[PDB]
């Protein structure tokens, strides 16, 4: 209700796009996207960041990749704070590969501390042929020095000219002699590859070309030497054209290379173009056609220009595989198309992950990235659209990951997603109902009480349908502990718009109305007739959101021109330096920076001089006077900012405008005021904190015919705050909820008492009992008394309500804080002496109500006619507290049953193990304890060996071992009745694992491992022998009580059975 | 019946009190000390203190028919209507024989209706020859859609913009988002031979662009052909489809506004504008009176069939792989379409609450439905429909309309108040109706004999007191000429009234943190919250009723809670909203040993009455998903078991493993 409508900023930006995406940013920007706008040649998208001082806006200068085309940059923004971060993302990136087209995203890190950097980290790459190359280069005395240097220069250059792992080289150089400078394997490991080229010394020697290209078939392409089989295998021959002293001819050793498939390129050195015989001897070894495949020594160009090549990838289109063809896997992934930030990282969610099943990238810093999405095994997820939104939600310590779904099965899911062991894992999901309602488009995590941790998640529907309203949002609490994540309830906006889009942007707030919980705003921006509109929720206690909104802003409302106001949002920041949140909406062309104005409380004390009209007013010789008498009222007004986080606010000047009424509805008013000549009067003053009083002067006539009810002043005003000049006008307000009607009555001129007690019960406990009633006994033992009021008070727990003799009755706030007060009126019915009322007046306790350990109930008693008071009859009754909690341990399903040995294996042992595990079922967070009783020995001798307790999973809890000596009985008479060895007849082993705080829903899993001795059951003369444990629940008695009704459940045992067979 | 008092001042008062208050207009009805709040009550009452059956006043709803047909009649109707008292009448609903139908057919183009396609140019005679067998005037038509042309919705690099197939085929076409092939025709021949020119296309995922087809299809009537008879689209598709929000992973924001974007039997604006919203659509078919036939492969049928609750009439029938069996699909679904029909009413105002009546020729009847439902329908067999109107105030001039869906013909229904009396000296300043003296302003009195400010003497008070220990009118309003006269309170929906004064419209049990639930489901009077229709309770705080208790098979909380107002009352620890779970429950395996045993291996100490001894537990020869669990038996050897919790009362179904544990033994 304090978002301000009248005083706005507006940030207009003829940019194509311009208010799709707003944010928050630095408490300093509203940064704006403009997905649509032509930057640059063949680039799109553009970001503006605005001030509320420019009260203009500003491009963000970025430099573009060139491989980033028509990227929409700007159709996702998200932000952060400790460090202030800003990402601003495009996934609409163009990537040309082969004859397809690949639709990849590209974001940037900014940060005014930081310096700007991308992510993705590196580029998409398009899949490139294999293609293993091999260089065989004439190292004989023929070449020399400035020749074999440029030949050397020639390998280095294309070496150079050519990605890895794409492809990988091999280096023979040949003469009369073979050396392999590097094979494939040893070129892939190599740190860096140009190292390996420095040691490479000329041979000289005699020339031996062909015999060298069949060592080199025959050797460097093979496994063995690390060269791929999918690889395209090419050798570049260098050499002068000269053979001298090869056994082997061409004819011999090429169709032996032509059987490989192996590509041949001959590299001319010196005079081998110019000599007839040398040019035939580079025409044999190249590979047809001839004139394709010969290039000078000196051209480096040549080699590349025809091979920068790529694997031809057919897709599986519209979701069908052919055989030859390949699953979408990372081609479309769109990443970047939401974003937000996490403790660990950035998260980028990417869309048309594998087949658009979905999922999100986290990128830690100088780290690989993590990618978040649904098992391979869940085929339902494909065309989900899973990361079309990103949110992150925190319980205590751990970070959670929610992702959005909006097209799952068409109807639309929401999961979250946690990590389980060093890899994400899944926890919980949600669905929608609505078929095409888009449920999870938008999420917001919200928390409520700012303890830290994440209560509630917003879930957008925007294109629910129903006949009369659109749009929807679901208010799904986390699922804490383990039961399963369901939506508590669904918030709507007003009616009359069946496509509003109610839910499309989300964002928190804060908390804007003082109730020291969470407050968030909603977008619908399709509202009559695509203007847009917004809504304020207010937060409510036991988290949950409230279901009517507190104020809706429609476009219409601020101005003409407005359309899909609402469609963007971001909340939570103060940027327009007055210290109060604001909350920058996103529009078509437009962005509008609201800003929450400062809210006041008013109070007011009424009270009459003299307290009871004296009587002297109505007796006479019937004189026509009137007016004779004066009466004077003390009226004080105290206003209280309850924004107690506002700069400036040091003189906050406040203009209201007073109403008063003397016994309104009534035909015949009993008085007047002595200034307006009737019972109407009227005040206009300035006010400021702290407090202001008034005196009234009243005028009573002398006779007048009703004597018995008292005289009443009614009080109403409107408050209009001054503007404060500094913040720019910016204008306090009244509460919304506020009281504006006060009456104050003036009594016409006894010894009361008051009892009461509560039947039922002796003590209270809080969460069990929902209700309190006490029944009130109120005598007269005097004179007469008029308008009884009967005055309660009491903690904030409670509250009277009025079920269904008879009582009219108010309840209201006192003390200095932290008791409230409910006081009953009695008339209709005058109460005279000896006569006593009793009757039930009910209390509301609330299951959450901190009333400590004690509850004080005090009972006033008064009448219209104000005694001295004081004069004790005033009931204070005390009432002790304890808070109710479900704890419940049982044992589990998986453990050792039973052991069978043989006579003969007596010496023998085994493996046992008891498995507990305990549960919070209550509503309330309590510290327990965990006892565990195990027997360990009996007579002094062997019975279960090394017990340990063990916890894998919750494991920062902690404990202790203590022995037990049995009660001495005589076991074999204990035995007898049934074979059971427990820690009555047998030496116990004690465990107790304490819990600091025992969370509700919260499991501990506890296990008690162990080697089960056979020998000690020839003690007991039975065939068979029951051996059981004992788990026990201990929390602090005196200020917690288990559920009533389920005491039995919190001990729990398990046992063992030891059988013995015959061979 | 029951009677309030509220307003007890006049004869129209008397009947805005209450829909079972009564006014007499007998003449000096009232003894000499008695008030005039006791000619405002109940029939019998009135009866009971001797008010003739003749003066008595009760203004009763009243539906009159203008005749004007056959098949929705009567096309005109008046109703008076008092508030808190429904009128009725009958809708007569027979269905005709022989009405004109369109039929355009929507053809997916997309690569993997390939096979389809092949069947599809052989239909045109065949679909003529079918809807001409049905009614006469056929008409068919013929268009085609894949998707809008942007990425990741279709590979846009020129070469596979010019051939979409995976394959090297030669007979192919470039994607489209949609193209209209032919307008609605008589003509089987041109059909064959212009669909017949049509090829094959493709894109890159499996959801298509058929909703922005469907939607063009109907907001261009001129283009398309319709004729203002009953109109058919046959949606054809082996696939899912893309809907509003999708739009956005080609940066496309702009909402689908609902109009006519064709360039050349072309929706070449496709990629400035979003995918329509299902709820888009379903507005923008109803309204043009296209009820859409999806005919879907068996793969999609579940999913086509949920459009079919937002799109009342639509029918979903399964398509053969290559499309063989389209005309008996066609028709199974237009019979689907006609047997069954809806009547429904266009806006409704606050005030007025419409249900149904549905009197079925299926012999079958349903009563006080929001909306009139009948399946089954048989041509000329008659239906009808009662309608019940009931207003919560006396209410303006207003028109409403009924029609059947799935046709133009309307029930135009006229709605006037009924608050008024028609009835059969005042001792100066009153002039009399309907029994009683009505005073001129600023006098009261029975006769008119006093006047609000002036004399006003004593003795006449006695009337004004409730008792002797109650205060003259309550405190709450002023005694003039005896009676009481009560304050007027700037509370806004704050009233004192009462003979006494001693009743106001505040005070009553609060749901939410206003009054009976604020100015919503309930009304306060004295205490008790007047609950307005459909909505109960004491401070009506309940909503409604029985929908928030069901599992979705509806078996109300499972078997283990009984629901109240919404919120299910189960036994033991079993946990909220459905009452499925029990986490603190103890495990149940001790127990049901002895019903594991008798049930798979015959023996056990339930040895032939194990049926009787184990009437919840159904047994399976197959693993379940149940809880683990592992007992001794009779004879002291283990049984391995496992118990999955079915909706009741300890009602298991139990699976036993055949092969039990014992030491050897
Ligand atoms: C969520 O995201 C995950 C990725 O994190 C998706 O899972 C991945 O799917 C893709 C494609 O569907 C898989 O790629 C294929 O991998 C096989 C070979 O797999 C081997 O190598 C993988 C990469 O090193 C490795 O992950 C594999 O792991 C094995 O062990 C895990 C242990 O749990 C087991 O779950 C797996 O099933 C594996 O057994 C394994 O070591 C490869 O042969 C494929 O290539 C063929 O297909 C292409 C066409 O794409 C074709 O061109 C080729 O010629 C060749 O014929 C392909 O590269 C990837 O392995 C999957 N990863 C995992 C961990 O499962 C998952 O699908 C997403 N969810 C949804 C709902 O889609
Ligand atoms: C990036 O986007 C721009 C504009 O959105 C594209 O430019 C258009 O390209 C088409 C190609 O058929 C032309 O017909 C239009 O005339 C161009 N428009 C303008 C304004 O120049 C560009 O092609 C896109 N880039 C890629 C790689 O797809
Ligand atoms: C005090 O209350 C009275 C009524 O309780 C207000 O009078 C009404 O004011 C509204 C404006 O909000 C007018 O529309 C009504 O016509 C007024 N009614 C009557 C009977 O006067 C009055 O405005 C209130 N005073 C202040 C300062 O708020
Ligand atoms: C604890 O119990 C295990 C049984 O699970 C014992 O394991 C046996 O150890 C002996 C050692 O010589 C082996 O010969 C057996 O083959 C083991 N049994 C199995 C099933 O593998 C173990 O010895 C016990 N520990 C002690 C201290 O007795
Ligand atoms: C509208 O028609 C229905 C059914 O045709 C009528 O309901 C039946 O009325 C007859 C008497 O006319 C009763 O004998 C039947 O028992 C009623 N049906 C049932 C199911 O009880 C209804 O009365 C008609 N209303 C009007 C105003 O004509
Ligand atoms: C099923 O029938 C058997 C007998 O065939 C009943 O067995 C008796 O059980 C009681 C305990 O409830 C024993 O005290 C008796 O000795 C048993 N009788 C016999 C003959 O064995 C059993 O009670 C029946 N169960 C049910 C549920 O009806
Ligand atoms: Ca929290
Ligand atoms: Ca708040
Ligand atoms: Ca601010
Ligand atoms: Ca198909
Ligand atoms: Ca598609
Ligand atoms: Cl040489
Ligand atoms: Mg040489
Ligand atoms: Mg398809």
């Amino acid at each position: 209700f304090n978002l301000d409508t009248e005083e706005l900023t507006a940030f207009r930006v003829d940019s194509a796009g311009f208010g799709d995406s707003v944010v928050q940013y630095a408490n300093s920007w509203v940064v704006v996207g403009a997905p649509q706008k032509i930057t640059a040649a063949d680039q799109t998208g553009g970001l503006y960041q605005c001030g509320y001082s420019t009260g203009a806006c500003e491009p963000i200068g970025l430099q573009v990749p060139p491989e980033a085309v028509n990227m929409s940059l700007g159709l996702s923004l998200a932000s952060t704070t400790s460090p202030s971060q800003l990402l601003a993302c495009g996934p609409t990136v163009h990537h040309e590969c082969g004859r397809n087209m690949y639709l990849t995203g590209l974001c940037f890190l900014l940060g005014p501390t930081q310096l700007t950097q991308r992510l993705p980290v590196s580029r998409q790459e398009c899949p490139r042929q294999e293609q293993d190359i091999v260089f065989l280069i004439d190292g004989s005395g023929s070449i020399s020095s400035r020749n074999f240097a440029t030949m050397m220069n020639f390998v280095r250059a294309v070496i150079s000219q050519f990605q890895r792992p794409s492809t990988q080289f091999s280096l023979m150089q040949f003469s009369n002699k073979f050396q392999t400078h590097f094979t494939f394997e040893e070129f892939r490991r190599s740190s860096n590859p140009l190292s390996l080229l420095a040691s490479v010394h000329q041979l000289q020697g005699f020339t031996y070309t062909a015999t060298a290209i069949q060592n080199v078939v025959h050797r460097l392409f093979h496994a063995s030497y690390g060269a791929r089989r999918d690889a395209a295998k090419i050798l570049i021959v260098i050499t002068d054209g000269k053979k001298e002293g090869d056994s082997l001819d061409y004819k011999d050793v090429i169709p032996m290379a032509d059987a490989a498939g192996i590509i041949r390129y001959a590299i001319g050195v010196g005079l081998a173009f110019q000599n007839r015989n040398s040019w035939k001897e580079l025409n044999d070894i190249a590979s047809k056609p001839s004139q394709e495949h010969i290039f000078k020594v000196e051209d480096f160009d040549a080699l590349k220009d025809i091979q920068n090549q790529l694997k031809e990838k057919i897709f599986a289109i519209e979701g069908t595989e052919t055989t030859s063809s390949s699953s979408f896997e990372l081609e479309m992934a769109q990443e970047g198309f939401s974003a937000v930030f996490t403790p660990d990282g950035p998260v980028l969610g990417a869309v048309g992950s594998f087949t658009w099943s979905g999922g999100a990238f986290l990128y830690p810093p100088n780290m690989d990235p993590t990618f978040i999405n649904m098992s391979q095994e869940n085929v339902d997820m494909r065309d989900s659209y899973l990361g079309y939104s990103t949110e992150l939600a925190l319980w205590k310590g751990v970070q959670s990951l929610v992702l959005g779904a909006p097209r799952y099965q068409h109807t639309g899911k929401a999961v979250i997603f946690t990590q389980v062991s060093r890899q994400w894992r899944m926890k919980a999901e949600v669905t929608g109902t609505q078929i095409g309602s888009y449920f999870g488009a938008s999420l917001c995590s919200v928390d409520v009480d700012s303890d830290g941790s994440t209560d509630l998640v917003l879930i957008g529907a925007p294109h629910y349908y129903e006949q009369t309203r659109g749009g929807q949002v679901s208010v799904c609490p986390l699922p804490r502990g383990w039961r399963r994540w369901w939506c508590d309830a669904v918030l709507y906006g007003e009616q009359g718009h069946p496509w509003g889009r109610f839910g499309a942007a989300l964002t928190v707030l804060g908390d804007v109305n003082g109730d020291k919980l969470t407050d968030v705003v909603i977008g619908a921006p399709g509202e009559e007739e695509n203007r847009g509109a917004v809504y304020l929720f207010h937060g409510v206690l036991g988290p949950s959101i409230s279901p009517s909104h507190s104020q809706r802003i429609a476009g219409s409302q601020l101005s003409s021109r407005l359309q899909y106001f609402g469609q963007a949002l971001s909340g939570g920041q103060d940027l327009t330096q007055d210290g109060l949140v604001d909350l920058a909406v996103g529009a078509r062309g437009q962005v509008l920076l609201l800003r929450t104005r400062p809210v006041l409380w008013v109070g007011v004390s009424m009270q009459f001089i003299p307290a009871e009209i004296p009587r002297s007013a109505f007796e006479c010789r019937e004189q026509v006077v009137s007016e004779q008498t004066l009466v004077q009222s003390n009226i004080c007004l105290y206003i209280d900012k309850r924004s107690k986080n506002l700069l400036g606010s040091r003189d906050l000047q406040s203009s209201v405008t007073l109403d008063l009424a003397l016994d309104p509805g009534r035909l015949s008013p009993r008085a007047t005021f002595q200034e307006t000549k009737t019972r109407s009067l009227s005040r206009v003053r300035v006010l400021g904190l702290k407090a202001h009083c008034e005196n009234f002067n009243l005028l009573l006539p002398s006779c007048v015919e009703d004597s018995v009810t008292p005289i009443t002043l009614r009080l109403n005003f409107t408050l209009v705050g001054k503007p404060l000049l500094a913040f720019r006008n910016l204008r306090p307000m009244l509460a919304a909820d506020a009281q504006r009607y006060f009456t104050a009555s003036l009594p016409f001129e006894d010894n009361l008492g008051i009892s009461f007690s509560f039947p039922g019960l002796k003590s209270l406990l809080v969460g069990s009992n929902l209700e309190l009633n006490a029944e009130v006994m109120v005598w007269n033992d005097g004179e007469d008394s008029y308008g009884t009021t009967i005055t309660f008070s009491h903690p904030a727990g409670l509250s009277y309500r009025y079920v269904a003799l008879h009582l009219t009755c108010d309840s209201a706030p006192v003390g200095s804080q932290g008791t409230w007060s409910t006081s009953c009126r009695i008339n209709h019915l005058i109460f005279r002496g000896g006569a006593q009322i009793t009757f039930l007046a009910t209390f509301d306790v609330s299951p959450k109500a901190v009333l400590g350990d004690r509850l004080l109930l005090t009972a006033n008693v008064s009448s219209e006619s104000n005694t001295p008071r004081t004069s004790k009859t005033t009931f204070q009754l005390e009432l002790p507290v304890k808070y109710a909690v479900y704890t419940v341990v049982s044992s589990h399903e998986q453990f050792t049953k039973y052991l069978c040995f043989s006579e003969s294996e007596e010496k023998e042992s085994h493996v046992a193990m008891h498995r507990y595990q305990v549960n919070n079922l209550g509503q309330r967070d309590l510290p327990v304890s965990i006892n565990f009783w195990v027997p360990v020995e009996l007579n002094q001798e062997a019975v279960w060996m090394d017990v340990e307790v063990s916890h894998p999973q919750n494991p920062s809890l902690r404990c202790s071992s203590e022995k037990i000596a049995p009660p001495a009985s005589d076991f074999l008479a204990h035995i007898q009745k049934n074979p059971v060895l427990d820690c009555s007849i047998a030496g116990c082993l004690r465990f107790r694992c304490d819990v600091p705080s025992f969370s509700v829903q919260e499991e501990l899993d506890f296990t008690l491992k162990g080697n089960l001795s056979f020998g000690w059951v020839r003690q007991i003369l039975q065939k068979k022998v029951s051996v059981v444990s004992v788990a026990e629940i201990t929390f602090d008695t005196s200020v917690y009580s288990q559920l009533p009704g389920q005491e039995a459940f919190m001990r729990a045992q398990t046992t063992t059975v030891l059988e013995k067979y015959k061979p | 019946q029951e009677c309030t008092k509220f307003k007890v001042s006049s004869c129209r008062e008397c009947i805005e009190s209450g829909p079972g208050c009564t006014w007499c207009q007998k003449l000096n009805f009232t003894g000499p000390g008695d008030p005039d709040s006791i000619r405002c009550d109940t029939r019998p009452q009135l009866l009971m203190r001797g008010c003739a059956a003749d003066d008595i006043m009760d203004p009763t709803s009243l539906a009159e028919t203008q005749e004007d047909q056959k098949q929705l009649s009567p096309q005109k109707v008046t109703l008076y209507l008092r508030p808190g008292q429904a009128a009725a009448f009958n809708v007569t609903f027979r269905r005709a024989k022989g009405y004109p139908i369109d039929l355009y057919y929507l053809m997916d183009l997309s690569y993997s209706m390939l096979d389809d396609l092949r069947n599809v140019k052989k239909l045109g005679g065949d679909l003529l020859r079918a809807l001409n067998e049905i009614t006469e005037s056929g008409r068919i038509g013929f268009g085609s859609f894949v998707d809008k042309t942007v990425l990741p919705f279709v590979n846009t690099h020129p070469d596979k913009l010019r051939n979409p197939c995976p394959n090297k085929e030669k007979e192919c076409q470039p994607p489209f988002a949609f193209r209209h092939v032919l307008k609605l025709t008589d003509n089987s021949n041109q059909f064959q031979t212009e669909v017949g020119k049509q090829l094959i296309s493709g894109n890159l995922d499996a959801p298509e662009g058929g909703l922005d087809a469907m939607m063009q299809v109907a907001a261009c009537p001129e283009e398309i052909g319709w004729r203002k008879v009953t109109r058919l689209l046959v949606f054809a598709t082996d696939d899912g489809f893309h809907f509003a929000g999708d739009g956005k992973l080609g940066a496309i924001l702009t909402p689908n506004d609902g109009r006519c974007h064709l360039e050349d039997n072309l929706y070449k604006r496709s990629n400035e504008f979003d995918y329509p919203s299902v709820g888009q659509l379903a507005h923008k078919l109803a309204e043009n009176n296209i009820q859409p036939i999806f005919a879907v492969t068996s793969r999609m049928v579940k999913t086509y069939e949920k459009l079919t609750e937002i799109i009342p009439k639509s029918a979903v029938g399964e398509l053969s792989e290559d499309s063989s069996n389209v005309v008996q699909l066609i028709k199974n679904a237009y019979n689907k379409l006609s047997s069954r029909v809806f009547l429904d009413h266009n806006a409704l105002p606050d005030t007025l609450k419409v249900t149904y009546d549905s009197f079925c020729s299926n012999g079958v009847t349903h009563r006080n439905q929001p909306r009139g439902d009948c399946d089954g329908v048989q041509i000329n067999v008659p239906i009808t429909f009662q309608v019940k109107v009931t207003a919560t105030e006396c209410i303006q001039e207003q028109s409403f309309v009924i029609r059947a869906l799935g046709f133009t013909d309307i029930v135009t229904v006229q709605v006037l108040p009924q608050c008024e009396c028609r009835c059969r000296l005042c001792h100066g300043k009153g002039f009399l109706e309907c029994g009683i003296c009505r005073c001129d302003t600023g006098y009261i009195g029975k006769n008119c004999e006093c006047q609000t400010q002036g004399r006003s003497s004593q003795e006449l008070e006695g009337s004004c007191r409730k008792d002797n220990n109650s205060i003259i009118c309550s405190g709450l309003g002023d005694c003039v000429c005896g009676q009481c006269l009560c304050h007027t309170s700037d509370v806004p929906g704050k009233l004192i009234y009462g003979q006494y004064c001693e009743c106001d419209t505040i005070n009553c049990e609060r749901y939410n943190g206003q009054v009976c639930g604020g100015p919503g489901r309930g009304l306060c009077f004295c205490g008790k919250c007047r609950c307005h229709p459909g909505f109960e309770g004491s401070a009506c705080q309940c909503e409604r009723t029985t929908e928030g208790c069901l599992n979705p098979r509806r078996v109300e909380c499972s078997g283990r809670g009984r629901c109240r107002c919404n919120v299910c009352e189960c036994h033991s620890g079993y946990q909220l909203p459905l009452c499925q779970e029990c986490p603190g429950c103890p495990s149940p395996c001790g127990k049901y040993i002895s019903c594991a045993e008798c049930l798979k291996f015959e023996k056990g100490p339930f040895g032939k009455n194990c049926s009787a001894a184990c009437p919840g537990l159904q047994l399976s020869n197959n693993p379940v998903k149940g809880r683990t669990c592992k007992e001794r038996d009779s004879e002291g050897c283990w049984v391995a078991y496992t118990l999955e919790q079915q909706d009741g009362m300890d009602r298991y179904l139990i699976y036993v493993d055949e092969s039990r544990e014992c030491c050897g033994g």
